[PDB]
RNA sequence: AUUGGGCGUAAAGCAAGCGCAGGCGGAUUGAAAAGUCUGGUGUUAAAGGCAGCUGCUUAACAGUUGUAUGCAUUGGAAACUAUUAAUCUAGAGUGUGGUAGGGAGUUUUGGAAUUUCAUGUGGAGCGGUGAAAUGCGUAGAUAUAUGAAGGAACACCAGUGGCGAAGGCGAAAACUUAGGCCAUUACUGACGCUUAGGCUUGAAAGUGUGGGGAGCAAAUAGGAUUAGAUACCCUAGUAGUCCACACCGUAAACGAUAGAUACUAGCUGUCGGGGCGAUCCCCUCGGUAGUGAAGUUAACACAUUAAGUAUCUCGCCUGG
């Protein structure tokens, strides 16, 4: 449990979010943020490799849905930070 | 819950009675 | 046309008239049996005791 | 009134509600529930109204936006279900168009058919006399 | 049965399998084609004529001819009736017939257009059978 | 109803001293009024195999109800994995079918019947699989009374 | 096999996941009328397949007449399909609380084993299969005890058990990470399925490199039955092995069964939680073996722990 409540409490989309599409992205890519450094720390671990492939291609699905959904509510993570 | 009850119509006693009387 | 009894792992619907009583308990069978036998022994002109008289028996199986 | 283990969004109302009666057939089930759907209202009434089906009651929870609706699939009081089997023609990967031209009998034209063509559904027969043709949905009896 | 990946190549019939390629094909002089004329009568050349001992279960003797015909194959043939073809490298006439016994053996030698010795003890057949009738 | 021998199954196996050679014999018997039925018997004498054959062919007479002379809506037969196809033909092609599965619909009382055969060969199957497409049939006057609205259609 | 089949034992599920495209994509209303249908139009070559008709002695034929898809053009319906603004949250998770597990990348020690080396003893044997032999021992072998040590992995812990992308997970400990399970009356407004393409790991055997080799070990050397014993029997014995880099990519990777969605009798129990409640019995949801009715089936048999029913996609098989 790398972040549970700093992003999905600090941030609010609509009028109240408890769970959303860029909250759930952000929380994704701290986390996301967190794994690398863990893997690049330690290189054997691919359960992880795995799980960070699931959470970006589940973030991308979620803003291509996301384009024709609403109108524009995902122009705040659609980037990654990795270079 | 039920708001709108139309076709009254209710399954209770699904169980077979036949072969009435018979010599 | 056949008569049976559904006790804990059946259909009742495997007969045509259905009766889901039981025999097993001991204190069952014994009016169970009056009762199905007196509801027919009254068309051969024979004794009828258990249709609609107060007589039943409270006794264990043996 | 639902049955159990609220139905969620299936990839189409109408496969869930074939699924719904299939079992409801197989497994000694009377009434049956599914997702709030107006193509399941109304074909749930043109069914209601055919003569082959049962009370039909739309349902809410504590809230009155989401919905469900239940049905009795119709059973007689000797465990016979009207209902006896069902068939899809038109597919969510393949919605079949079939104009007024396309509309024969079911299978001797003792079945019943019906279309989603302008607006709700209507009866392959019934179509055919307004001159309507349209996507054919499903074939029952 | 998933056409959801059968549509980018789909199932395609047989319906048949034959073993008569040589009534399919024809060659011809100063230009190379080999189009399907459905050839009712092949001829070619019966290069070896002999005998094989049939598959294991069976021992006898039954003939074959090894034919090569207009396409490139050297395939078998079934000697059909009495007074085999044994031409030896002359031009001789082959249609559609299957004995099963015998591998390679394919074909049948017909006789009447490119006549060979003329199938003697055979008159019920005169189908690849050459025989002159006793009537009139 | 006739007592007419059909197939004779030439069935056999061993057991720890001699071997049990029986034969099944298959008679199927027809009224074409409705009453038909088949049955096959075993038994190690001929003459009694025959003798329960018959007690069968005597004994299984059901009748099924004709419809139209002929039939009026699809049915497919499937017991034992011998499909057995139904389609509905005009009535002046004939019955085109197989040769048991002419003698059959014509015992039965119906004819110019389109048919098809998916499988392999095999008599009793291919008989369960027909009985099985034969208790298949339709009827309109339980469809029609049991609805709310009466009405065959 | 779109029409017209299955994949567990038939031809048959990818090794396993992530997995973009892809198709599907729960329902409301404003809008297009996009697809669908409806309404409007012009076109559809003769002889001709078909069809009324004639002339053929009559059919063989010839003609007469007609039988339309298709294609270009224009407006209405709002069901479903992509859907617009808003959306509804019943899913995806996610606010939060409880939360169990051999989950795992990472890092530590401890148990001892093992055989030795310094140490002494001691008398006479060791090796072994059906029986022996090969092969070891007085110059002290067996065996011995502590000291010290190399590689090496951790008896039990091991279950109607759980955690597991597969492959798997148990001397412990912890950093970290992942997956959960139960419950949240909740939110983006359904924001997700398969997977072209791309990404990832992959039991184990073995390989070059550097090091280590404790231990056994193929191939076998020798020896025992033997007609042969090459396979099976015993000893000596190295490649191999082992630690890490790089390469390994397959397994009878299986559930002989790829998944995802939604739904469907039960029961003996039991496991994780919410638990009233010594524990309990007792349940709520997910799981863990079986069960048997519907259902399923060529039969095996499966059956709410389907080989059950329907929706969407990738892999395969058309007789050997």
């Amino acid at each position: 449990q790398i972040d549970k409540n700093g992003i999905i409490k600090s941030a609010q989309l609509h009028d109240k979010d408890v769970g959303s599409i860029q909250v759930q992205v952000s929380l994704l890519t701290s986390q996301i943020k967190q794994l690398t450094d863990h893997l690049l720390a330690n290189k054997k671990d691919f359960i992880s490799k795995r799980g960070l492939y699931a959470k970006v291609s589940k973030r991308k699905r979620l803003l291509k849905y996301l384009k024709h959904n609403d109108l524009e509510a995902y122009r705040n993570l659609v980037k990654t930070l990795n270079l | 819950r039920t708001e709108k009850a139309q076709k009254p119509k209710e399954e209770l006693w699904d169980v077979v009675q036949k072969m009435g009387n018979f010599d | 046309p056949v008569v049976a009894l559904c006790n804990t792992n059946t259909n009742p619907e495997l007969v045509d008239f259905i009766i889901p009583a039981n025999n097993h308990q001991p204190q069952s069978t014994c009016l169970l049996m009056n009762l199905l036998a007196d509801a027919v022994a009254e068309a051969k002109a024979m004794p009828t005791m258990f249709a609609y008289k107060p007589d039943e028996e409270i006794q264990i199986e043996i | 009134i639902t049955t159990t283990k609220p139905i969620k969004a299936h990839f189409d109302p109408v496969a869930d509600l074939l699924t719904k009666i299939n079992n409801a057939r197989k497994a000694k089930l009377m009434t049956v529930t599914t997702i709030a759907s107006k193509l399941k209202i109304a074909i749930l009434e043109i069914l209601v109204k055919e003569g082959y089906l049962a009370n039909f009651q739309v349902l809410e929870n504590k809230s009155k936006t989401k919905r469900i609706v239940t049905f009795n699939l119709k059973y007689t009081q000797r465990r016979i279900p009207s209902i006896n089997g069902v068939k899809q023609i038109s597919k969510p990967g393949l919605r079949i168009y079939r104009p007024f031209e396309k509309l024969p009998l079911v299978l001797n034209g003792l079945g019943i058919a019906i279309i989603s063509t302008s607006d709700g559904v209507m009866t392959d027969k019934v179509a055919r006399l307004k001159k309507i043709g349209g996507e054919i949905l499903a074939y029952v009896w | 049965a998933t056409i959801a990946q059968l549509i980018r190549k789909p199932r395609k019939k047989k319906k048949v399998k034959s073993k008569s390629p040589a009534l399919h094909y024809n060659l011809n002089l100063l230009n190379k084609k080999v189009t399907n004329v459905y050839s009712p009568l092949k001829r070619g050349v019966c290069t070896r004529v002999g005998t094989m001992t049939p598959k294991k279960p069976n021992s006898a003797l039954r003939k074959y001819a090894k034919v090569r015909l207009t396409n490139g194959f050297e395939v078998l043939t079934y000697i059909p009736g009495e007074g085999h073809n044994l031409q030896e490298h002359s031009v001789t006439l082959l249609r559609g017939g299957r004995v099963k016994d015998l591998p390679g053996v394919r074909y049948h030698i017909v006789r009447g257009t490119l006549d060979t010795v003329g199938v003697e003890k055979r008159r019920q057949q005169r189908s690849a059978y050459g025989a002159k009738k006793p009537k009139a | 109803f006739e007592e007419r021998i059909v197939k004779l199954k030439r069935i056999s196996k061993t057991t720890k001293g001699g071997r049990n050679m029986r034969f099944s014999v298959l008679v199927v018997v027809g009224n074409r009024k409705g009453k038909i039925g088949y049955g096959i018997a075993k038994a190690l004498e001929v003459p009694n195999a025959i003798k329960k054959a018959i007690k069968a062919a005597h004994n299984s007479l059901h009748t099924i109800e004709i419809h139209k002379g002929s039939i009026y809506h699809e049915v497919i037969g499937r017991s034992g994995a011998s499909r057995v196809l139904l389609k509905p033909a005009p009535q002046g092609t004939g019955i085109i079918a197989g040769g048991a599965i002419r003698a059959i619909i014509e015992l039965a009382g119906y004819s110019d019947i389109y048919t098809k055969n998916l499988g392999r060969n095999t008599p009793i199957n291919m008989i369960h699989a027909t009985m099985d497409g034969i208790l298949k049939q339709l009827s309109p006057r339980r469809v029609a009374i049991l609805r709310n609205k009466n009405l065959n259609e």
